[PDB]
């Protein structure tokens, strides 16, 4: 194997609350 | 369901009082409730 | 062909679109 870097991956929705432009 | 009138509502165990009107906010299919900037539940989706 | 990572507690800043879609995030 090798070692790399993750640019910005790994973001998921924390909850189920709708928000608009905040 | 009663709209444009002051009623007591119970949506999936969520209870409150207010006036239910049509909105234009677009939830995502996995979202149920909606919340304002601080704490209040501004929007809600009919389960049916 | 596959990658593995681990998670840590952290504070993040998220941006919600005028839909509900998340478009950008900023670490703290
Ligand atoms: C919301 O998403 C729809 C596509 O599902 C798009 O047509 C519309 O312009 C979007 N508007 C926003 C960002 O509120």
């Amino acid at each position: 194997q090798s070692y790399t870097n993750s640019f910005t991956r790994g973001v998921y929705y924390p909850d189920k609350v709708f928000r608009s432009s905040v | 369901l009663v709209k444009n009138k002051c009623v007591n509502f119970n949506f999936n165990g969520l209870t409150g009082t207010g006036v239910l009107t049509k909105s234009n906010k677009k939830f995502l299919p996995f979202q149920q409730f909606g919340r304002d900037i601080v704490d209040t539940t501004d929007a809600v989706r009919d389960p049916q | 062909d596959y990658y593995v990572g681990y998670l840590q507690p952290r504070t993040f800043l998220l941006k919600y679109n005028e839909n509900g879609t998340i478009t950008d995030a900023v670490d703290c």
